[PDB]
């Protein structure tokens, strides 16, 4: 019944040669019922961006959460938030919390604008923060994630690699999770230019 | 574990062991179970660690705020201190203390605080895990007003037998002697209270 | 639990609710109507705890009614369904929750475009081409997989529809006594009393 | 989790692996253990992740802003005296375990407080998942006064054999030496006996791999 | 038409004489004192009249233990001294209790004249006609002194005065520190200090004092202790004839 | 003047009115005395019988505080048992925390610190009463005599009311005719006397005695009231010298 | 003498609530500001008031705010009044976002804004706020719409508004040229057109000013606002009639 | 005198609050004090008084830390700094290190505090602050910075400016010699040439006391091993630093 474990769903982020990379898969279901598969889990703010899985309920508040706080960020220091600056924030934000929190697993990825330097984050439930030069995974099919990961990812891709390095770590996992599928998404974040793409999977 | 607190000629003595177990492990095995909260008052802690660490920190606090302003305190005083907060809360709190002090006029008495915050007077006090097998001895061996040292090898054979037979509790004997003259530190090392 | 279904096509969406209502051994009614018209384009089914299902309803009804007479403006289909999931959402974390499920349906006369919004107790929104809450998609899910069409004329989705109901006749347990069928549009809401007058 | 924390002559020295579980998977495979309260006082976490990483950041910040009030350095005694007072009012249900440890214009301390509120004082502590293996590594090779490459060498030592023989415990050693008179030293990795040897082959896939069904170019400002 | 009325409001030139008239209260107390520091010693001097065959005068001192390491000196009716002197005291305790040190002069005078500041800008009160001087001996800086008064102010002294008289005891000390060229006073022993002060006093008002007309309090390393009624007879007698 | 309207307002020279004029109605109220016998206290009030309609014997002026604690006032009679009720908290309170029973010196400041307050917040009246009061505790007996302003001492005997100075110089008298501690049962008796000879002032207007004593020997640590036949003594014990 | 204008919670004889008055009174002392609606596009322009050789204004800002990513603010009025505002109208702007998951409407904002204004006009012990806005917006709802609000808590919709100093005149010369459907680059003429007519200073000196736009389109199916750099201002000011 | 000037809730017919402005007053009273925006660097400055040698001024501070990063100084009434000070070193913490795990920027701390300065006002029951500071320190994204906070709430940022007694021309002095270039050292400099003619004291090591915001101090920290952590910007000067630029004048 583990409340991160009904609605379902993966997250995975990957760093590159100035770049980032960031996907998740698209259902939505309770319990094995599936429900949806346009269901995605990464937003961002500004030039950041995040993804979030668990309890859905608590996941489309996170973004609303967000949203509205870093619109009153930019108003007020008249600059978009960092990627550093906002990490910090969402694990206060999900600390403030500590005993009745949030049940999701969020992971931040973005580039720095002023070093121009790549970035990714992983947290849990509570806050604990969790920087890494590679990789973060959270979700369900976690563990399918760490183990493919853990063989397919390599320093500096170039973002054309990155994008086909990634994928291939998310659609494998979602094969073995039963949970998570029914599509994907993958971003490639620069500098500038942001490019987004669906991929083709199993629709079982 | 193993506590106590013996009255005798001038003043009175109170001691205990070192070791403090979690579970069958061995967390310290060299602790200083003898909080001072005053000059001349001092306890000896038992029962859980945390809440007695935290309630001697505030029994010391009022005293250090009584002297300040109504002169330095009596032995009895305290012990009502310690109960006070020992009754309120004997829901969340488990205590085994017992509390010892040098008073010029009545000499040295003893109290003793325990479970529940029933507070009782004795002319010495025994408690701690320990204190189960030394009923024998400690009752059977025991003569009224002894000396400074008639005194120190008892608290010395008692603790010999509690760390003898009584695995939560060990290490090394520990002493303080509250009197006319002032405060003593005494340690006695294993290879000792063993040898009797 | 009881049977919420509902179907956008073309240019409306159409909700199903059954009419029983039972409490333990007996049926005290069938013919309930578990909807309630939040605005003259936006519907709302609902299915769930006994008392919980109409407190809610009726208070989100209030506060949207009082938001358009106010703004003397219609709120939309989208907006609407976004305060419910923000209250259900406030609910689930307070010394009681309600424990409603929803659907919300209008047509947004700003798009000319119907809207179909499902939502349960839990505060989880998605917007779907047709949804239904509880146990009833397992029995219908299927069928709509297998004949829905977005081009579909509001006279096809009734015939649709019926096939699940016929469905869920066949093979649910519970005796739902039928369902009440109604319309969103451009034009507003009306009722096609003539499911249940077949 | 595997820390440690010995004192010697002109101060005093603590060490954590850097690996952090959740189950019997890892997560961060080089995590910091170590946190600073202030300056020359620092801090070895063990046990509920979020909690010690959140209670340092707490008590710090107020110790910052204590010493600039009364213009002087942060005793060690303080930062003791708040966190128990804290992790007490809690009874319990924010699970820090840790060793603080540090120098003010008094001397070297060193202390251990548990999760409850309770705190302990000695010349070595251990905490975490192999606080046996490394306290069978100080119980052995420990004798009063060492130089400080020898306290080094002590802690380092008993943090490697949290490693080894045990699974909640791997991967790197961190350590922060804190001498009198002078500035703290942080080696983030004084050690690194793991190093994943190289792969077998190269697993990287030739561009086009994967099946694209949509594509398109985000926007970001306004 | 009533500005000095109200301890809120600021007169065209800013300034709030409700504040101002707390002083000349500082004043109709008729005690003069003076404290200087020693080398490992602080001193405090002040006069003690008791104007009446009745009063016991015991029960009649113008100097407090706030801790077993700071005390302090008060000029003002002992009515509103007598606060002070218990908020403070109680600063005392609760301060070690939250940071496991005893708490320093410079401090605790910060936390009066702070306290005796926002006692003054939110206007939940009227402010104490006392002026409070501070004395111990810190572990950071020993022979400390620090005097804090009703408009929430306060410094380091290496030596000062505080009654109807403050320049007399004031400059008479000006001239003998512009001499030894140095901001503290010489000696190994507490003793020899006290005698100091008397007699660098009895200078400045002449007039003599007996083992009654006077009152002195001292620190030394760690244990703040008030003079005897009949030891304070004794320094002087010893110096009434090293003249 | 606009500085004797308000509680709180101080005047151009530091100086409070309203507690002032609060002194006024106390030196109005009637006659009120405290003796300091050897070990333990004595204190006795005027009473004064405006009609024969007065139920004698009733009436009390004279409160114990806990069972050790002696107290008597003059001024506002309402005011006076107030602040009293206050002091039995304050010191009950006490008792149930520490189990030894309040030091007559810490009582005093308890009195003084709560009196001291109604002169700070100018949306109440300063007491108007001067209390005097004491008992015998573990440093023996003590004796003190709270005022209007909050301020107060320790004294070997002392009185307030419209005559006082009477019952202040036949009072210093006794202290050097005596320098060493009075008498217990003596005490009572020169207390009767002293009243009478403060009564003059309402001559006319005759009146009813009430003593009562607190001592380690008499009462034996308790306080208590002197009725029955000590009580006749000790009025003619002062009759026969009144002539 | 004796007059109804000592507070808010005070009507005169006549119905009048000088006090709001007075405030209403307090915008005449405000650098001018002016708002032009547009067929396309709504432009905010003011005239800062302080001045000063030394004084940083490249970076900063002070008469121009975005209250929403959809709505603009010029300001006039008591400083620190308007932030406090501006901000809560800044925090209501996004919880409207975060409820219905849409942009918050104009009218709705202003509506709430004059709203909190209505209310520190009824309640004692409360002060108005002495600031006036001119509101420029765009929403689905109607399109683009210029509104503006005073202290007393009143708003109104405007083609053409000024606020602030000589709106007499300001007021007057756009009653004359606006053509009521001038496209933007007109209104940024008419802008200055009728800024530089009442002012003072020999010159109307760029380092002196505040623009801002809003335009929409086909193009970007959404509004795009600016707020014009310092830079672009001394061109298009050149551009115009100033060498 | 009005009967509009003696409320903070009045305003007079014309429209201004009273109170304010005799707050005001007791600024331009105090003590006169300056500050100068370099290009790589800022600084800030304020004379020194004493009641009489007998007094040690070397236990009360003038020129304060708020942030590691940011300094600040005044002209007024003393008292009220010290705790505006307290109570600005929090709101810092609090508002801005507890939410974001990193210190302020320049512009938004002087904010926080004007925050608390504005509740002074909106309220009978209490008196506004009788002080006015002047507020510098840097921030990566903003480079130096230089800002006023006073009584009103409103605070403005300058290049250079002055408050107190000894302004008006001071004021004067500063906008003559003042230019888009100025070192740090120069900065440093024309202040000690302006803090000059407004003395009638001395000029020694003691009688001033300034400090400046500049590079950072890989020294000034007490640890060394993280990379980023570098060090603070904020450098109140010694006795000795003074007077030795004071000979080269």
């Amino acid at each position: 019944s583990d409340p991160s474990s009904i609605n379902g769903g993966i997250v995975v982020a990957m760093t590159g040669k100035d770049c980032v990379a960031i996907a998740c898969d698209l259902r939505l279901g309770s319990q094995s019922l599936g429900v949806s598969n346009k269901f995605e889990k990464i937003f961002h703010y500004g030039h950041v961006f995040l993804g979030i899985t668990g309890l859905a309920t608590d996941v489309t508040t996170l973004n609303e959460m967000f949203r509205y706080k870093t619109n009153l960020y930019k108003l007020k220091e008249e600059r978009a938030i960092e990627p550093e600056t906002f990490t910090q924030l969402v694990s206060s934000s999900l600390y403030e919390r500590r005993f009745g929190p949030y049940f999701v697993g969020p992971v931040v990825a973005g580039i720095n604008s002023k070093s121009g330097k790549p970035f990714i984050a992983g947290f849990d439930l509570i806050g604990c923060i969790d920087e890494a030069k590679d990789f973060i995974v959270s979700g369900t099919a976690s563990d399918q994630l760490f183990g493919m990961c853990e063989s397919l990812y390599e320093p500096n891709l170039e973002p054309e690699d990155l994008f086909e390095t990634i994928s291939q770590a998310l659609l494998n996992a979602a094969d073995r999770d039963a949970l998570s599928g029914w599509g994907a998404v993958v971003y490639i974040i620069k500098k500038d230019e942001v490019v987004k793409r669906y991929l083709k999977m199993r629709q079982d | 574990t193993s506590i106590m607190a013996v009255t005798f000629k001038d003043g009175v003595i109170l001691g205990a062991d070192s070791r403090t177990t979690t579970g069958a492990y061995i967390a310290n095995r060299v602790t200083d179970k003898l909080t001072r909260v005053h000059d001349k008052i001092w306890c000896c802690r038992s029962g859980s660690a945390a809440d007695t660490q935290a309630i001697a920190d505030i029994v010391q606090y009022h005293l250090e705020l009584y002297t300040s302003q109504y002169g330095t305190p009596s032995t009895e005083t305290a012990a009502s201190v310690f109960k006070e907060l020992c009754y309120e809360n004997k829901d969340n709190l488990t205590a085994g203390i017992i509390v010892a002090g040098y008073d010029d006029k009545n000499k040295g008495e003893v109290y003793t605080i325990p479970l529940g915050g029933s507070v009782h007077k004795l002319p010495y006090a025994i408690a701690g895990s320990g204190s189960t097998f030394i009923y024998g001895y400690c009752d059977k061996n025991f003569r009224e007003n002894m000396s400074k040292e008639e005194t120190v090898d008892f608290i010395k054979h008692s603790l010999s037998q509690a760390i003898k037979w009584d695995g939560s509790s060990g290490g090394v004997i520990r002493m303080v002697v509250l009197t006319a003259a002032g405060v003593e530190r005494l340690i006695f090392y294993p290879d000792e209270y063993e040898q009797l | 639990m009881d049977i919420i279904l509902g179907i956008r096509v073309q240019d409306s969406v159409i909700l199903a609710s059954s009419k029983a209502v039972t409490r333990g051994i007996s049926v005290l009614k069938d013919s309930d109507d578990k909807t309630r018209q939040l605005s003259p384009h936006t519907l709302m089914s609902f299915a769930g705890e006994a008392g919980d299902t109409v407190q809610f309803a009726e208070y989100i009804q209030a506060n949207i009614q009082l938001y358009s007479i106010r703004e003397d403006y219609e709120l939309s289909p989208q907006a609407v369904s976004s305060f419910v999931r923000q209250e259900l959402a406030k609910s689930i974390r307070s010394r009681r929750p309600y424990q409603v499920n929803v659907l919300i349906g209008g047509y947004d006369k700003k798009k000319n475009k119907p809207e179909l919004y499902q939502i349960d107790y839990l505060g989880t929104k998605v917007e779907l081409p047709y949804g239904a809450h509880g146990y009833s998609g397992f029995y219908t899910f299927s069928l709509l997989d297998h004949h829905y069409r977005p081009d579909m004329t509001t006279e096809e989705g009734l015939d649709l529809l019926k096939l699940c109901v016929q469905e869920l006749e066949k093979r649910m347990p519970m005796d739902f006594k039928g369902v009440i069928v109604k319309i969103v549009d451009k034009d507003g809401i009306r009722q096609v009393d003539d499911f249940q007058a077949q | 989790t595997t820390i440690v924390g010995v004192k010697f002559n002109n101060g005093v020295v603590i060490a954590a692996d850097t690996r952090s579980t959740q189950g019997p998977i890892v997560a961060d495979k080089n995590c910091a253990k170590l946190h600073r309260i202030s300056p020359k006082i620092w801090c070895a976490g063990a046990g509920t992740a979020a909690d010690t990483e959140a209670v340092t950041q707490l008590i710090g910040s107020n110790i910052e802003l204590h010493s600039l009030y009364t213009s002087r350095e942060p005793r060690v005694v303080s930062a003791l005296q708040m966190l128990k007072q804290h992790l007490f009012k809690y009874q319990g249900h924010i699970g820090a375990y840790l060793i603080v440890a540090g120098v003010d214009p008094t001397g070297s301390h060193l202390f251990s407080i548990h999760a409850h509120g309770s705190t302990d004082v000695g010349y070595y502590l251990s905490l975490g998942s192999g606080s046996l293996a490394a306290m069978a590594v100080l119980e052995s090779h420990w004798k009063q006064d060492l130089t400080k490459e020898e306290a080094i060498k002590l802690a380092s030592d008993a943090i490697q054999a949290g490693i080894w023989n045990d699974l909640g415990s791997g991967s790197n050693v961190d350590v922060c030496v804190m001498e009198i008179g002078k500035d703290a030293e942080y080696l983030r990795n004084y050690l690194t006996p793991n190093v994943r040897e190289e792969k077998q082959k190269s697993y990287k896939f030739p561009r086009g791999t994967t099946a694209v069904l949509k594509e398109s170019i985000v926007n970001i400002c306004d | 038409a009533g500005y000095d009325r109200h301890i809120t409001i600021f007169s065209p030139e800013g300034r709030l004489y409700q504040v101002e008239y707390a002083f000349k209260a500082t004043n109709q107390t008729n005690i003069n004192s003076l404290a200087v520091r020693g080398k490992d010693c602080t001193v405090v001097i002040s006069q003690k009249k008791v104007p009446d065959k009745l009063l016991d005068p015991t029960t009649v001192s113008y100097i407090f233990c706030i801790s077993r390491t700071i005390g302090m000196v008060v000029n003002g009716p002992i009515p509103d001294a007598r606060n002070a002197a218990l908020r403070a005291k109680a600063e005392a305790a609760e301060f070690r209790y939250k940071y496991g040190y005893d708490m320093p002069c410079d401090v605790l005078a910060k936390r009066m004249a702070n306290l005796s500041q926002i006692y003054t800008q939110r206007a939940y009160m009227r402010p104490l006609g006392v002026i409070l001087t501070f004395v111990s001996v810190d572990e950071e800086l020993g022979p400390s002194i620090y005097k804090t008064d009703p408009a929430g102010y306060y410094v380091g002294y290496k030596a000062t005065a505080t009654g109807p008289k403050q320049q007399e005891i004031t400059t008479n000390l000006e001239n003998h520190f512009k001499k030894s060229k140095i901001d503290h006073i010489n000696e190994e022993s507490w003793e020899k200090v006290v005698e100091f002060a008397i007699t660098h006093m009895i200078d400045a008002l002449g007039t003599e004092f007996s083992k009654n007309d006077l009152e002195v309090g001292v620190a030394t390393k760690d244990k703040f202790f008030t003079l005897s009624a009949e030891n304070i007879e004794e320094r002087l007698v010893a110096i009434a004839e090293q003249d | 003047t606009g500085y004797d309207l308000s509680n709180s307002v101080f005047s151009p020279d530091g100086r409070n009115f309203q507690v002032e004029y609060a002194v006024k109605a106390v030196e109005n109220g009637t006659t009120s005395i405290g003796i300091k016998c050897n070990d333990g206290v004595v204190f006795a009030v005027e009473k004064l019988i405006t009609s024969k309609l007065l139920v004698p014997q009733k009436n009390v002026k004279i409160q114990v505080v806990d069972r050790h604690i002696g107290c008597v006032y003059s001024g506002l009679i309402p005011d006076g048992r107030h602040l009293v009720n206050r002091g039995r908290e304050e010191a009950a309170s006490f008792k149930k925390l520490y189990k030894t029973p309040i030091p007559i010196p810490a009582f005093a400041d308890r009195l003084g610190q709560y009196v001291q307050a109604h002169t700070l917040y100018n949306s109440v009246r300063p007491f108007g009463v001067s209390t005097i009061f004491g008992g015998v505790d573990k440093n023996g007996a003590h004796l003190y005599m709270l005022e209007p302003s909050g301020s107060y001492w320790g004294y070997k005997g002392a009185a307030t009311g419209k005559g006082r100075q009477s019952a202040k110089a036949e009072l210093e008298k006794l202290v050097d005719h005596h320098p060493e501690g009075l008498s217990a049962r003596e005490a009572v008796k020169q207390a009767a006397k002293i009243i009478y000879l403060a009564h003059e002032d309402n001559k006319e207007k005759d009146f009813e005695l009430e003593i009562s004593w607190c001592s380690l020997s008499e009462t034996n640590g308790l306080h208590k009231f002197v009725k029955g036949d000590l009580l006749q003594e000790a009025i003619d014990f002062a009759q026969k010298e009144i002539n | 003498s004796r007059r109804y204008d000592s507070r808010t919670t005070i009507f005169s004889p006549e119905g009048r609530l000088y006090q709001v008055e007075y405030a209403l009174e307090s915008i005449s002392h405000a650098g001018t500001a002016i708002g032009i609606m547009a067929s396309d596009g709504i432009v905010l322009a003011a005239e800062r008031k302080v001045t000063s050789t030394l004084l940083e204004q490249d970076t900063s800002t002070e008469k121009l705010y975005k209250l929403n990513d959809k709505i603009a603010v010029a300001v006039a009025g008591l400083t620190a009044d308007a932030e406090i505002l501006i901000n809560t109208a800044r925090i209501h702007a996004q919880n409207y976002l975060k409820t219905y998951n849409e942009d918050i409407p104009v009218e709705i904002l202003v509506r709430r804004l004059s709203d909190i204004k209505q209310g520190y006009t009824q309640h004692g012990g409360l002060r108005p706020f002495g600031v006036s806005f001119i509101y420029a917006g765009y929403d689905d709802r109607y399109g683009y719409q210029l509104y503006t609000s005073n202290p007393s808590g009143n708003y109104t919709g405007w083609k053409a508004i000024s606020v602030g100093a000589n709106t007499s005149a300001a007021q007057t010369l756009l009653q004359m040229d606006y053509k009521d459907d001038m496209k933007v680059d007109d209104a940024i003429e008419l802008a200055l057109k009728t800024l530089s007519k009442t002012t003072d200073s020999s010159a109307l000196t760029y380092d002196r000013l505040e623009f801002a736009t809003i335009r929409k389109g086909a193009n970007d199916g959404e509004v795009y606002q600016k707020i014009f750099k310092p830079q672009e201002i001394k061109d298009i000011l050149v551009k115009t009639g100033i060498t | 005198t009005d009967r509009y000037s003696f409320s903070l809730t009045t305003f007079s017919p014309s429209g201004k609050l009273g109170q304010i402005d005799y707050a005001l007053t007791a600024v331009k009273q105090g003590v006169t004090s300056l500050g100068i925006k370099a290009t790589n660097g800022v600084v800030i400055a304020t004379e020194k008084k004493s009641s009489s040698p007998l007094a040690m001024s070397e236990t009360l501070s003038k020129v304060s830390l708020l942030t590691p990063d940011i300094g600040a100084v005044y002209s007024g009434m003393g008292p009220d700094y010290r705790v505006l000070v307290d109570k600005s070193r929090k709101v810092a913490h609090t508002s801005y290190k507890r939410i974001y795990g990193e210190y302020p920027p320049t512009k938004l701390l002087v904010s926080e505090v004007a925050k608390i300065m504005q509740e002074a006002t909106q309220s009978g029951g209490v008196r506004p602050f009788g002080v006015s500071l002047l507020i510098a320190g840097h921030d990566e994204f903003n480079g130096f910075s230089l800002y006023q906070v006073d009584p009103s709430g409103s605070y403005f940022p300058w290049k250079a400016t002055a408050i107190g007694k000894g302004s008006v021309a001071a004021k004067t002095f500063l906008e003559k010699r003042w230019n888009d270039e100025l070192e740090l050292e120069d900065a440093i400099h024309i202040a000690l040439l302006t803090l000059k003619e407004s003395v009638e004291g001395e000029f020694n090591g003691d009688t001033i006391e300034l400090a400046i915001i500049g590079d950072e101090n890989p020294d000034l920290l007490g640890y060394t091993g993280i990379p980023t952590d570098k060090g603070p910007r904020f450098r109140k000067l010694t006795s000795q630093e003074i007077n030795d630029r004071l000979e080269a004048l």
